[PDB]
RNA sequence: ACGUCCGUCGUGAAGAGGGAAACAACCCAGACCGCAGCUAAGGUCCCAAAGUCAUGGUUAAGUGGGAAACGAUGUGGGAAGGCCCAGACAGCCAGGAUGUUGGCUUAGAAGCAGCCAUCAUUUAAAGAAAGCGUAAUAGCUCACUGGUCGAGUCGGCCUGC
RNA sequence: UAUCGACGGCGGUGUUUGGCACCUCGAUGUCGGCUCAUCACAUCCUGGGGCUGAAGUAGGUCCCAAGGGUAUGGCUGUUC
RNA sequence: CUAAAUGCGGAGAGAUAAGUGCUGAAAGCAUCUAAGCACGAAACUUGCCCCGAGAUGAGUUCUCCCGAAGGAACGUUGAAG
């Protein structure tokens, strides 16, 4: 699926935003997955807002990558009318070896339980990452 | 190798695949074929293996269950309690079969098994002692099976039932 | 006796013939024997008094021309066909008398009260 | 819509022979005649013609072939943290308390709906309490400590089927 | 988290519909019904079970099961 | 001959599933199992009735041609067609 963007036509809204945590203070940690993936704009708000449900102890959790390639869709016969913007919205391309959540906390994890509850939400075996 | 002592009152004699324990109680005849020699030595009964693998320890650990069982059941026996309950309509408990079953027209039965004593005396207690420990235990287990009500009425509501008091 | 059919009555009800609807409890096509119950709706009657003619109820058939066998072996048949009205109360009848003999197996084992009103039994 | 129109490959085209059970394209390999020998396809225990051939290993499923998002102390292998024989980590026995039914809220919630705190007491231990449970209590476990048990145990990462 | 169950995500069936024209228009005349012969199962009651907003009772939903039985009218040519 | 007619049409036994238990390991505890074992469905097999040697295990029996120990054909009629 060659990458895509806009400079076409306004769609719908970000389901995302939220990027939590303060940002005072860069780290290095991280959530790496094993294998490339696209994932949609909602299942990132899914996951995301499942840790940061769930790290109510502190914050730092912050997202690297984010949605910036759209995919359109077609309902009906065939024959006047390339693709329109549904269901489908902005998309992320995840490297297999790319870190997605990452949360600046040192030696006391407590997020790897959220980590976890959002690992079982994004089609994609995720892996625990410390460095 | 798991040697297994014997009682003073235990003499056991085994021939090949077979092997024989005889005491106060009675005779008990069992049969071990594996990929194992079953020796009785002058004070204990040895059981050992060659090979180590899973399978082979599996068959290790009811070979010595069985052989400990057959020696208490000759020099203790195997016998259980169980004793009767009705709140109405007093459940006649026969040596043949049992009447008047929470009120119930024809009575409800079941064939014993084996040759063990289920003597009853005109009581609330009752017991089934015998040689045999898998007919000893079906025989009380099933005196309670038929015992549980066959419709759709929970219990609670039926205590009348011939549970076992000590097994 | 079938749907739609027309037979007489047997209580005193105000009510004179009866157009027979369906049996309860019997699914054949058509049919409608002596001692099975059957909602109807009189045809003519007292139309004053209480609406009579006009109005469902439930009856009980006592009286048909199909003739039935008997243990010994005869056939008893009759001449039209009669029944009797009940109401809501667990089978009994509306009227005060009721005219035309009954069978024997809808006594005892079945009806106890139908009997005691029974001028006639064969 | 049993396409229009490009790209790669492959066949129908101009292909033997041959295996793949059968087969347009998968693998190998290319036709004179008769004949001899040796190889390829594939097969080589028997029908079937050719070794029931050599070394090593796996599976045990007869799997020998549809099979998936998802689950699994079935089992085998490898790396890494902590606790280990000056009686612990797990079993078994007995505790697990006192102000307090903490405050608030709530019809009620008295460790355990929710909202905020989470100190102090006796002291070997006992969190105003991690779960089950009650309408609310009660009751039953865990955390922590002692005795006994005396030994491999526990959390965690990756890989094969 | 005990019926109901949104947003979102992941699938199965292909009974529905829209439907990419290699198969038949050198043409397997059209729907439904009717009548007649032959070969099967993702079912309502009853039976045996799972969950329970299952205390009991009465119900809701789901699995299993053909063993028996599915026998009828008025308007419209009409099929649902 | 027929009909809205009449007489007749099992029980039981055996093996399993769901499930309920026994004994007993892998984890010297525990556990329905993993080996073994006792029970457990109108369903399965059989029993019962009907058809049936073109049922390729395509049958059997006795007697009839082995110089005669029968049979096909024929005649008169069907509890047959």
């Amino acid at each position: 699926q060659p990458k895509r963007t806009k400079f076409r036509k306004m769609h719908k809204g970000r389901n995302r935003g939220l990027a939590q945590g303060t940002d005072v203070s860069f780290g290095s940690f991280g959530l790496k997955a094993v294998g490339r993936g696209r994932l949609t704009a909602r299942q990132i708000e899914a996951a995301r807002r499942a840790m940061t449900r769930a790290v109510k102890r502190q914050g730092k959790i912050w997202i690297r990558v984010f949605p910036d390639k759209p995919i359109t869709e077609k309902p009906l016969a065939v024959r006047m009318g390339k693709g329109k913007g549904n269901v489908e919205y902005w998309v992320a391309l995840i490297q297999p070896g790319k870190v997605l959540y990452e949360m600046d906390g040192v030696p006391e994890e407590l997020a790897r339980e959220a980590f976890k509850l959002a690992a079982a939400k994004l089609p994609i075996k995720t892996t625990f990452v410390t460095k | 190798k798991a040697p297994v002592v014997v009682p003073a009152g235990v003499d056991v004699k085994i021939n090949g695949q077979v092997i024989t324990i005889k005491g106060k109680n009675g005779e008990l005849t069992r049969t071990l074929n594996d990929a194992v020699e079953v020796k009785h030595a002058d004070n204990t009964l040895t059981f050992g293996p060659r090979d180590g693998y899973a399978d082979g320890w599996a068959q290790a650990g009811t070979a010595r269950a069985l052989l400990n069982s057959m020696v208490i059941g000759v020099t203790e026996g195997f016998t259980k309690k169980l004793q009767l309950v009705g709140v109405g309509y007093r459940a006649a408990v026969k040596g043949n079969v049992i009447n008047l079953s929470l009120g119930f027209s024809h009575p409800v039965d079941h064939q014993l098994p084996a040759g063990i004593t289920a003597e009853c005396p005109t009581q609330t207690e009752i017991v089934l002692k015998g040689a045999d420990k898998q007919v000893i235990g079906q025989v009380a287990a099933d005196l309670r099976a038929y015992r549980r009500p066959e419709p759709y009425k929970g219990k609670g509501v039926r205590y009348a039932d011939e549970v076992v008091r000590t097994k | 006796i079938q749907e739609q059919t027309m037979l007489n009555v047997a209580d005193n009800s105000g009510a004179r013939r009866v157009m027979c609807i369906k049996v309860l409890g019997g699914s054949h096509r058509r049919y409608a024997g002596v001692g099975d119950i059957i909602k109807i709706t009189i045809k003519e009657a007292i139309p004053r008094g209480k609406v009579k003619k006009g109005d469902v109820l439930k009856a009980v058939v006592v009286r048909t021309k199909k003739g039935v066998r008997r243990p010994d072996g005869s056939v008893i048949r009759f001449d039209g066909n009669a029944c009797v009205l009940l109401n809501n109360n667990s089978e009994q009848p509306i009227g005060t008398r009721i005219f035309g003999p009954v069978t024997r197996e809808l006594r005892s084992e079945k009806f106890m009260k139908i009997i005691s009103l029974a001028p006639e039994v064969l």
